[PDB]
């Protein structure tokens, strides 16, 4: 068992995708490492997979898949993005470039213990699997967690809800665990979190109406990217601030990661439009991957000649 | 909202849904079918036959997301 016997067009189980990162790792022993960043509400390992070719502290790109637990297809194309990156480096110039001055991070199983309760329990989880005092009900929305705009308006303070926010922000330890990360580091200059499903690109804010900073610049950089997308299978991407294209959401990842000075700060929504929604057949794993590389490397090349 | 069992229950040419029972135009069905694979809603509360929670957002029954 290999990196190249793992079939990347099926869907895996939690112990599988680990025994992948570690098979990855002894392959790969002086570009890629693995990082436990924390462990879960329920006692699980989270790990961050390390894509570096040297340096201290070099400018970052990061990268989180499956912080919702029934978003399949993210998780799935957080593994094709891991091989990628080792199949790439070295070969393509382009990408060669980009890890030769960045490092990329990229958090594949964000949400472990929802991801076991989707094969195990409900196929539709969603949340963390913490319990509430005061409720029967179990699981904080780790996207309504953040101490961006926490507790206001876009999220629920029944914690039966989908988007309950939580006691306190960071109250759950899977946010709390890439918060430290985060704020350790420093020196983050893109941070993508990746959902499905509606085939969105997203920028701040998602609590509010204002507009963002760089609202244009990123607007700029999300066509691009969306247009690149595109050109592989014609996948129509949508583009905007979470709160215009989607809803309001308060707590949001990339709300607080822009609030960190973390200036590309990018939510995705992959396939497909609602058509299969959570459940998207294995058969499109691959192809929503290699679309959405492409998005992937327009922020990652945007970001390398923006410094 | 209006309530309906059948498209005789609606006003305006508008058609009963059959999911929720709410009357809606031709094109905010045809619109939230082809946009979203999903149904019209007036609120909320037209959205509850999933189990799994969706919510009203800009005229059809959405996941979150
Ligand atoms: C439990 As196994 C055979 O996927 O390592
Ligand atoms: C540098 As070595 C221990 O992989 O030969
Ligand atoms: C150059 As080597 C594969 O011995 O680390
Ligand atoms: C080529 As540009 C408009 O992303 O600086
Ligand atoms: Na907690
Ligand atoms: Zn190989
Ligand atoms: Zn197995
Ligand atoms: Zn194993
Ligand atoms: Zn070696
Ligand atoms: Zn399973
Ligand atoms: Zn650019
Ligand atoms: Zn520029
Ligand atoms: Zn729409
Ligand atoms: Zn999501």
């Amino acid at each position: 068992r290999s990196t190249d016997t793992f079939n990347y067009a099926t869907y895996h189980t939690l112990e599988e995708i680990y025994d992948f990162l570690d098979l990855l790792v002894a392959e790969n022993p002086h570009l890629v490492s693995k990082i436990q960043i924390g462990n879960t509400y329920e006692g699980r390992p989270i790990y961050v997979l390390k894509f570096s070719t040297g340096g201290s502290k070099r400018p970052a790109i990061w990268i989180d898949t499956g912080i919702h637990s029934r978003e399949w297809v993210t998780q799935a194309s957080g593994v094709w993005f891991a091989k990628k990156i080792t199949q790439d480096y070295g070969q393509d110039a382009a990408f060669t470039a980009i890890l030769d001055t960045l490092d990329i991070f990229l958090e594949i199983v964000t949400n472990p213990d929802g991801f076991a309760f989707t094969h195990s329990t409900n196929r539709m989880w969603r949340k963390t699997r913490s319990h509430t005092a005061g409720s029967l009900c179990i699981g904080v929305d780790p996207n309504r967690n953040w101490d961006a705009g926490f507790g206001l308006s876009g999220a629920s303070s029944n914690p039966c809800s989908e988007t309950y926010h939580g006691k306190f922000a960071n109250s759950e330890v899977e946010v709390k665990s890439i918060v430290d990360f985060v704020k350790d580091h420093g020196n983050i200059k893109a941070f993508i979190s990746i959902h499905s499903y509606s085939q969105l690109l997203m920028y701040p804010y998602g609590y509010k109406t204002e507009p963002v900073p760089d609202q244009d610049e990123l607007d700029q950089l999300s066509k691009a990217a969306v247009t690149a997308l595109a050109s592989l299978y014609g996948t129509k991407f949508n583009y905007g601030s979470i709160i215009k294209a989607i809803y309001q959401a308060s707590g949001s990842t990339i709300d607080w990661t822009y609030s960190q000075g973390i200036k590309y700060s990018f939510t995705f929504e992959l396939r497909d439009t609602g058509r299969y929604g959570f459940l998207l057949p294995a058969s499109q794993i691959i192809p929503t991957a290699k679309e959405t590389w492409l998005a992937l490397l327009t922020i990652m090349e945007h970001t390398l000649n923006h410094p | 909202v209006r309530k309906c069992l059948s498209d005789t229950d609606c006003t305006n040419g508008e058609k009963c849904v059959q999911k929720n029972k709410i009357c809606s135009t031709i094109v905010e069905i045809q619109r939230c079918e082809k946009e979203h694979f999903t149904i019209p809603c007036k609120s909320n509360n037209d959205c509850q036959v999933w189990a799994h929670e969706k919510i009203c957002n800009k005229g059809c029954c959405w996941d979150l997301l």
